[PDB]
Formats: structure tokens, C-alpha cells, sequence
């Protein structure tokens, strides 16, 4: 399979540092120029920075010269983002894509990205609590359980159910900032309520930036 | 810089329509074009390459035009997974620009909200918070008012909602509401009551709860 | 020529590995190590992806993989994904200087979901009664995986005379479709009180019911 | 009197595939014998001619090109194919009559931090024509703006190194290849 | 860039014979061999024989010997096939491809050579039937066509011979929502297919639908008004 992995994204103060890094496997890196582009939250796409095969060209936006430096090792097939003197509006995910250049298909494959969060405000990992259903006896049908997420500062998190084994029906919402300036965020999922004394439903907290990883069983509510 | 000018910004069509993108380039870059396509929480993917080439693996209902400054990109009988946000993107000159771009949802028939309320649980309350949600699971439209009620006094101010991105199957919605108050304010009182308005409801659904009932 | 001998379908889940088998004889598969695969996708040209038993051309993932043992050939697919979705075949020199392909497997990639098929039955039109005819269509249509089974019945009897049924095609939206038809005379047609298009998809079976009686 | 195989064979330092080396044998005794009696090449396949038949068969030209090339990409070396060194670098003829020779030197070739001795061309126009080889080094324009002889952005150099490390997987470890010619009677 | 293309559907009696072509470019036509294998329709790949266009040898199948004649043309770089005493289980797909070039290896044994490139196919299609128009019947919408605000609708084009009818709606006007199906093959020995197209139900009363069929091979062209029945 063609990747490119981008790595190395977290919080940092303003005018703090972060090195990225954009690995690839699956084809011949030393082929391909590589780009960066970035995303702010909510917003559109921008170039950051291109460097050649041969990792001698190099190009920045108007936006990131002077404070941003990208550098090659074909040996490790990685390409390197320094990020110097970083600002708020610095604040996006990361995209690293491959471009051959002599012709199409032009920037064809890019990685997943690597979230970047400029701003001075400390970790947070969250407490995870359980949105647990009603009673129901005449098992009518649908059921709701979930976890709620509170009280984490950076994004993001993650919410599996049952280790990923549970998919279907799952939600897990958009994270919303509170006046704290902490974020909340709730995932449930719609389940048989007939499976509710038999089927054990655990969510998979995953809070990377603060190593928090929480196992939350959700059952009903005892009577 | 060239300057790329996307529209529309955002667009509402049914399964098996056709849907068209512009995008205009501020000066001639010939067929320098590619077409993305971005769901939600992924990267960009390439779905139309030098303006009019579908790129390998892409499904043949995409398709590109044009040449100079006007390019086309269209959907011929749109499906329920193609729910993305899509961009053009010129790569004449450095920097290498894109439009802004376009918001793609599906309209499907009106499906009305399931509605589920949820009480804080006992382990937040010892910390002095209490959480009360609300769940509007899988509607369509998106447009749905969620009234948070305390002993029958409408709440305001102290609620904030997030709607799920577009389903890829059944092109519905999901929405979380949460009333947020203090452990004080929350043994004050006794009925907790979500009111849900929405289309596909003849009139307004409540759930509710009281505090400390099972 | 000996024909070689290899599963009518095997499947898999993305990810793992699949193993389909093509066993011959002494005289071929056995004879020689010029034993090839081929993949071939719905409406398109063989591809090679393996030639003499291990080999792959360039352009290959090395995914696919090729064996043998005595009289039989091994085609393995590793690490396996939806594009990997088609027919394979076999290939072998023969001691009489012949080349014969096995009957072919049927690849499916498991994993993704199971839609249950819509099924419209039209009656005969006036038009085609004013014709002396009657031929009733049972369309099937959206349904996954792309495999369903037909049975008409008039009244509550099975029907066997008269039928004829397509294959089942892709549509563009990667679902698949069929239809099927009941030829009948106006007199076998106006004879029965109703008559129905059962179609069997994974256990389940969604039915549609027409009636002379109708207008 | 005795043909210069060995001066091929084992070389110090094999010429780039995109710069590929031709050594002209003629007027001499050659024992083919000693390349189809060694069991340590990897690769040994000869189309319209049998390797057993060459010590006795009359040639008036016999040609010996030697690159090298990476491990995945020996396939390449045959009549009809296609990819990036069957395309840019070395093109053989549909009807070539000779043998093609490879064997593994990832000993030789490869260095710690990456050979950058060797190199391939990346990108060509037009295919390169049966036996060809190119050897400019022109920025290639991939846009509308003139390169004026310097890299960058759609304006790219058409080599690169194949960056040979003892590590690397044995797709990408370096093959030395000899392509022997016969121009018959 | 290698390319075989090979020459139009063909529609043949029993008993009489078809000869395919397939037209070689972008390399030395006398350095490969050229084989044939055809595909009866849902059914495996079927090797016929080869030419080796250097010396215009040849190799057959069996259950082809004395039936099957390969032939080459070097001055326009094209092979044919021809299969003389057509059958009915004649029908199929028939393919061309080229064997990429055997070698000697180190002790001297001939390795064989694989199929690279490939035309597109030639069907061929033997049957008894002659050419013959269809007759076109409207398949009407009623209240057991419709479901959650939709109604089906659609044309049986009955009786047509040989492949292939296309069918539009509105003369082109209507796209979305159609769906032509695949041709039965009746034990008439003719082709029936339906084209069916999903409306808004509210539109049977106000919209007009007209199937527009044409069949090439019999010079028809039929438009038919698809009326709504009044079923409840
Ligand atoms: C060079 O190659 C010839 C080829 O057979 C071989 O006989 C000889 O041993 C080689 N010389 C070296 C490097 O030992």
C-alpha cells in the first residue's frame, strides 16, 4: 500500500517548536517531491512548503518563511517540518503529499495528517462518564448508551465501543469548547434494549496529549 | 497568487441527481487542475486529475472540464457516500492555491429525530457538575430545535449542542444536546425535560426524567 | 485436453490471506513448471498475475503469490481487498503440446454490507393481452452480495414452465440487478387468482404479488 | 586471443543504467562455458539463441552492455517490456537475439549512509528507441513558465540515485546486469 | 505502446463460418506469437490454438483440429481466426492475445512465454434467428409500483433480434432514476429486455413518459407513452 504518514503534532505555546515528520512506505519517495498543505479548523486548504527529490529546492509561503524549515533524507524516507516561532493562526492539520511533477497525476496521494494546536493553554485529560439508558422491560426495540467526555484540553479524542468491535449505530459528536476553555464531547451508540442485561458495552477513551486511556462499561442504572 | 473562485459553497441535491462545481481561475493555467474530494476527518483524495482525467479507481460518475480559467466538475447520478466537501486546485505557479470550497449534503425524505434524555451520572455529581443530555438520533433535515425545561422553566444559555457530520448510508443526522449545572442547582429541582421540534414531528416530543427515579 | 480442476468460489476477509487450488494431472500442472494465472474483472481481458508457477511480471503486487505441489498449483492472495474482487484461471502446457485453462474460482472479498433486493412486479399490459400474450416482469434491483435466486409461483403452486431469468449485472452504484420473466398465454394467465415473484437473497426472501383482477 | 570477459564480468565499478556501458568483443576465442557453468547469477535468460550453442556458433558482432539496476527492476531487462528502465534508460529490441545476465551486488554497490553513485532516469518525453541511450541532463518544463536551466517548481531535473544501503530489501538492492548481443552469421 | 485491436461483433447462421482479426501495432509483428481464446457468455476462458507469424506455424486445439484456420498478414501486421461450421455452443467472446517471448536458460530448456497483451474481444454470435424488430408494451405505474413517495414505471421491449436495443425516456429529457436491464434470452431464441425509471409519484398526473427504443439492426425506432393506471 502507498502511505505517507505525518507525525509529530501536539499542543505548544506561542512562539514554542515543533518538528513534523512525513514517512513513507510503499513506493519510491526518492521519485516524488514532496508538499506540505495545511488546514485550519473549520477552514480551506494552504500550501506551506515544497522541497525537491533531491531536497536542494525549497520553497515557503508568504505565511511561514523565515520561521519554518523543511529538509529530505531519502535514506529514512522522510521529509522534516522545524516550525519555529509558531503562532496561533499556525493552528491545523498538517498534510504531507507526494508530487512526481514531470506530469499527471499531479499531488496524487496525501497522508492523514498531524494535528498542530498553537496556544497557552495547559493539557487536560478528561473524565469519562456514562450516559446510561431508561428501564425497559417491553424492550422497545432501541435502546441509547454512551460515555460523555469532559473536561479535556487539547483535541482530539478518540471513542471506540467495545474495543471497535461495535460500530453500527455509534456517534461520537463534534467536541464543543466550553466557557472553561476545556472541551466536551459525548459518543453513544443505539443498541438492542433487549441486550441490555446480557451484551456488555464498554467505551475506548483514547486522550493522546495527556496519555489518558479510559475502559468506561455503561449498564443501566441500578434499581 | 492565483486567485481560485469555487461555487457554490455549498449544495443540497437528491440521489440520482446531477450536481455541478465551478471554479475560476484568476489568470489562463491551461488544464493545471486537480479536483479533491475530502469527507469528513480525511485527507483531500483525487478524484479528477489535469482537469479532465478521472484518476484511477475513481467511480465513473465523476468527470472534469475545461481549459484556461473555467473548469467544470460534476456528478452524474449522485450517491449517498459522495458527501464530502470538494476543492479545485491549481498547480501553474507556486503557491499552489485552491477554491474554497464546496460543502456537499444530501437531501433524502424527511426522517423525524429518535429522542433520548440522559440524567448526570452519580460519579460527576460528586465533583460538583452535573451533565444532563439530550440525543436526537438519525433525523433529516438537519434543522431541529432542542428546549431544555426545569419544573416547566424554559432554560437559556446554559445548553450547547454538536450535530454528527452526514450519514454515508442513510444521509441522516445525529444531535447532542447538554444542559450543564451546578450539583446545587441540579438537586433543586425535579423534572428534567427535553422538547424536541422538528418537520417529520406532527407536534413537539418531550423526554423526560425526575431526579432521582428509576 | 485434460480441463484443471479448481473450486467454483472461495472467499475471504480484507486483510487475510486466500488460497485458491488448481489440480491437473501428471500430463500438465504436473508435467511442466509452466503454470500461470490469470485475474479477470466483469466485461474486461485476462491479466496475468502469475506465470511460470511463481513468477510475477512487473506491475504485481507482490500480494500475489504462486505454488506447487505434484499435480497441484496454489494461486495465494495475502493482505486481500476489494479490487481483488474477480474470477481466476489457471493456465498449463500440456504433453500434447496444447495449453488448457482450469474452469475458474470466483473471488468475493467479504466486509462490506448486505443490502436485500427491491422487487417491482409488473402484470402483462392490455397492450400485449390485445397481442395474445401475457409476460409478467419481476425487477430486482440494489441488492448485495450480488447473488439471488428466483422462484414464481401461481397461486401457491410453483411454476417451472415459461420462466427466464438474467444474471445478475452490476449496476453503477456497486449494487447488482436481475429480472425476471413469466411468459405466459391469456388463457394460463386470466386461469390462477394471483401470481407471485419470490426472490431468495442470504436465507430471506422479499415476495410481489399481481392478480388478473387488477386493472 | 582469449576474449575479455573478465574486464566485463568484474569490473570495478559498473556504469550507471542510464549512462550504460558498451564494451565491443570481437576478433577472439570466448569460452562461454564460464558464465553458463557458474551457478551464482540470479538472473540468466537468452531469447533466440540457446547458451549451451554459443561456443559453437559464428558471430560478427558480439556486444556486452553493463549497468546496474535494482532488484525488482531486472524484469525489465527482455524484449517487450514496459516501466522505467525498459521506457528511459535501457530499451531492448523485440527481436533481440543475446542473453541477459544479472546477479545480486549489494556487497559492491551498496554503502551505509546510501551509494549515490548510481543513478537512473526518472522521466522521458518519448520512450527511448531499441539500444538508445540518453545521456543529457536538461531541466525538464512540466509547466508554461521557462526553466532557464534550474530546478524548480514544474521545472525538474530528470535523474535521480537509487541511494543503495546493505539494509534495503532485496527489491531495492543493487543488480549488476550484462546484456550480451549476437549478430548472427 | 502495444495495442491488438481486434474487429466487430459478429452475427453468423449455423453451419457457416466467421474470421476474426485482430490488427497488431507498436512493435516487431514476426517476434511474438499470437494465440486465441474465447469465453462463452458467464462461463471460463476456452484455448483455441496459436501462429507464430515468423514461419506461419500453427497449433490447434483438439476439439478445433480441421475446424479453425490461423492466418497471418505481415504486410498489414494483423492475425485472423477462422472457425468454419458454426454450432451454437460457438457462441462467445473471442480474444486474441500475444505470448510475450519464450528464452533458453543457463542448461538449455526452452521456457515458454505468457499472454501481455490482449484485445479487446470479438463476440460472436451464431443463432438461427434472423433480424426482427420488437414490439414495445408499456409497463404502467399503479399503487403496487409505488413506496415512500416513489413510482416505478417503465417498457417491455419484447422479441428483437440480434443485440443490441437502447432505450431513453422523454427523447433524452429524462436521466435519473432509469434503469435499463440486461437482455433475456427467451426460449424463443429472441431477446426481450425492460427499462424501468423511478419518478415522484405526484408526477403521474401531470408528467408525460415516453420510451423512446431504437434497434439498429431492424431499423426501428418506437416511442411509447408510458400511461398511469387508476389501481388503488
Ligand atoms: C572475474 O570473472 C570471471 C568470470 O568467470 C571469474 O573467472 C573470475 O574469478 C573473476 N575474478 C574475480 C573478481 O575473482
Amino acid at each position: 500500500e502507498v502511505q505517507l504518514v505525518e507525525s509529530g503534532g501536539g499542543l505548544v505555546k506561542p512562539g514554542g517548536s515543533l518538528r513534523l515528520s512525513c514517512a513513507a512506505s510503499g513506493f519510491t519517495f526518492r521519485d516524488y517531491d514532496i508538499i506540505w498543505i495545511r488546514q485550519a479548523p473549520g477552514k480551506g486548504l494552504e500550501w506551506v512548503s515544497y522541497i525537491s527529490r533531491s531536497g536542494s529546492t525549497i520553497y515557503y509561503s508568504d505565511s511561514v518563511r523565515g520561521r519554518f524549515t523543511i529538509s529530505r533524507d531519502n535514506a529514512k524516507n522522510s521529509v522534516y517540518l522545524q516550525m519555529n516561532s509558531l503562532r496561533a493562526e499556525d493552528t491545523a492539520v498538517y498534510y504531507c503529499a507526494r508530487d512526481f511533477g514531470f506530469e499527471g497525476p499531479r499531488m496524487d496521494v496525501w497522508g492523514q495528517g498531524t494535528t498542530v494546536t498553537v496556544s497557552s493553554a495547559s493539557t487536560k485529560g478528561p473524565s469519562v462518564f456514562p450516559l446510561a439508558p431508561s428501564s425497559k422491560s417491553t424492550s422497545g426495540g432501541t435502546a441509547a448508551l454512551g460515555c460523555l467526555v469532559k473536561d479535556y484540553f487539547p483535541e482530539p479524542v478518540t471513542v471506540s465501543w467495545n474495543s471497535g468491535a461495535l460500530t453500527s449505530g455509534v456517534h461520537t459528536f463534534p467536541a464543543v469548547l466550553q466557557s472553561s476553555g476545556l472541551y466536551s464531547l459525548s459518543s453513544v451508540v443505539t443498541v438492542p434494549s433487549s441486550s441490555l442485561g446480557t451484551q456488555t458495552y464498554i467505551c475506548n477513551v483514547n486522550h493522546k496529549p495527556s496519555n489518558t486511556k479510559v475502559d468506561k462499561k455503561v449498564e443501566p442504572k441500578s434499581c | 497568487d492565483i486567485q481560485m473562485t469555487q461555487s457554490p459553497s455549498s449544495l443540497s441535491a437528491s440521489v440520482g441527481d446531477r450536481v455541478t462545481i465551478t471554479c475560476q481561475a484568476s489568470q489562463d493555467i491551461k488544464n493545471y487542475l486537480n479536483w479533491y474530494q475530502q469527507k469528513p476527518g480525511k485527507a483531500p483524495k483525487l478524484l479528477i486529475y489535469d482537469a479532465s482525467n478521472l484518476e484511477t479507481g475513481v467511480p465513473s460518475r465523476f468527470s472534469g472540464s475545461g481549459s484556461g480559467t473555467d473548469f467544470t466538475f460534476t456528478i452524474s447520478s449522485l450517491q449517498p457516500e459522495d458527501i464530502a466537501t470538494y476543492y479545485c486546485q491549481q498547480f501553474d505557479n507556486l503557491p499552489i492555491t485552491f477554491g474554497q470550497g464546496t460543502r456537499l449534503e444530501i437531501k433524502r425524505t424527511v426522517a423525524a429525530p429518535s429522542v433520548f434524555i440522559f440524567p448526570p451520572s452519580d460519579e460527576q455529581l460528586k465533583s460538583g457538575t452535573a451533565s444532563v443530555v439530550c440525543l436526537l438520533n438519525n433525523f433529516y433535515p438537519r434543522e431541529a430545535k432542542v428546549q431544555w425545561k426545569v419544573d416547566n422553566a424554559l432554560q437559556s444559555g446554559n445548553s450547547q449542542e454538536s450535530v454528527t457530520e452526514q450519514d454515508s448510508k442513510d444521509s441522516t443526522y445525529s444531535l447532542s444536546s447538554t444542559l450543564t449545572l451546578s450539583k446545587a442547582d441540579y438537586e433543586k429541582h425535579k423534572v428534567y425535560a427535553c422538547e424536541v421540534t422538528h418537520q417529520g414531528l406532527s407536534s413537539p416530543v418531550t423526554k423526560s426524567f425526575n431526579r432521582g427515579e428509576c | 485436453q485434460s480441463v484443471l480442476t479448481q473450486p467454483a468460489s472461495v472467499s475471504g476477509s480484507p486483510g487475510q490471506s486466500i488460497t485458491i487450488s488448481c489440480t491437473g494431472t501428471s500430463s500438465d500442472v504436473g508435467g511442466y513448471n509452466f503454470v500461470s494465472w490469470y485475474q479477470q474483472h466483469p466485461g474486461k481481458a485476462p491479466k496475468l498475475m502469475i506465470y511460470e508457477v511463481s513468477d510475477r511480471p512487473s506491475g504485481v503486487s507482490s500480494r500475489f503469490s504462486g505454488s506447487k505441489s505434484g499435480n497441484t498449483a496454489s494461486l495465494t492472495i495475502s493482505g486481500l481487498q476489494a479490487e481483488d474482487e474477480a474470477d481466476y484461471y489457471c493456465f498449463s502446457y500440456t504433453t500434447s503440446t496444447t495449453w488448457v485453462f482450469g474452469g475458474g474460482t470466483k473471488l468475493t472479498v467479504l466486509g462490506q454490507p448486505k443490502a436485500a433486493p427491491s422487487v417491482t412486479l409488473f402484470p402483462p399490459s392490455s397492450e400485449e393481452l390485445q397481442a395474445n400474450k401475457a409476460t409478467l416482469v419481476c425487477l430486482i434491483s440494489d441488492f448485495y452480495p450480488g447473488a439471488v435466486t428466483v422462484a414464481w409461483k401461481a397461486d401457491s403452486s410453483p411454476v417451472k414452465a415459461g420462466v427466464e431469468t438474467t444474471t445478475p449485472s452490476k449496476q453503477s452504484n456497486n449494487k447488482y440487478a436481475a429480472s425476471s420473466y413469466l411468459s405466459l398465454t391469456p388463457e394460463q394467465w386470466k386461469s390462477h387468482r394471483s401470481y407471485s415473484c419470490q426472490v431468495t437473497h442470504e436465507g430471506s426472501t422479499v415476495e410481489k404479488t399481481v392478480a388478473p383482477t387488477e386493472c | 586471443n582469449l576474449c575479455p570477459f573478465g574486464e566485463v564480468f568484474n569490473a570495478t565499478r559498473f556504469a550507471s543504467v542510464y549512462a550504460w556501458n558498451r564494451k565491443r568483443i570481437s576478433n577472439c576465442v570466448a569460452d562461454y562455458s564460464v558464465l553458463y557453468n557458474s551457478a551464482s547469477f540470479s538472473t540468466f535468460k537468452c531469447y533466440g539463441v540457446s547458451p549451451t550453442k554459443l561456443n559453437d556458433l559464428c558471430f560478427t558482432n558480439v556486444y556486452a552492455d553493463s549497468f546496474v539496476i535494482r532488484g525488482d527492476e531486472v524484469r525489465q531487462i527482455a524484449p517487450g517490456q514496459t516501466g522505467k528502465i525498459a521506457d528511459y534508460n535501457y530499451k531492448l529490441p523485440d527481436d533481440f537475439t543475446g542473453c541477459v545476465i544479472a546477479w545480486n551486488s549489494n556487497n559492491l554497490d551498496s554503502k551505509v549512509g546510501g551509494n549515490y553513485n548510481y543513478l537512473y532516469r526518472l522521466f522521458r518525453k518519448s520512450n527511448l528507441k531499441p539500444f538508445e541511450r540518453d545521456i543529457s541532463t536538461e531541466i525538464y518544463q512540466a509547466g508554461s513558465t521557462p526553466c532557464n536551466g534550474v530546478e524548480g517548481f514544474n521545472c525538474y531535473f530528470p535523474l535521480q540515485s537509487y541511494g543503495f544501503q546493505p539494509t534495503n530489501g532485496v527489491g531495492y538492492q543493487p543488480y549488476r546486469v550484462v546484456v550480451l548481443s549476437f549478430e548472427l552469421l
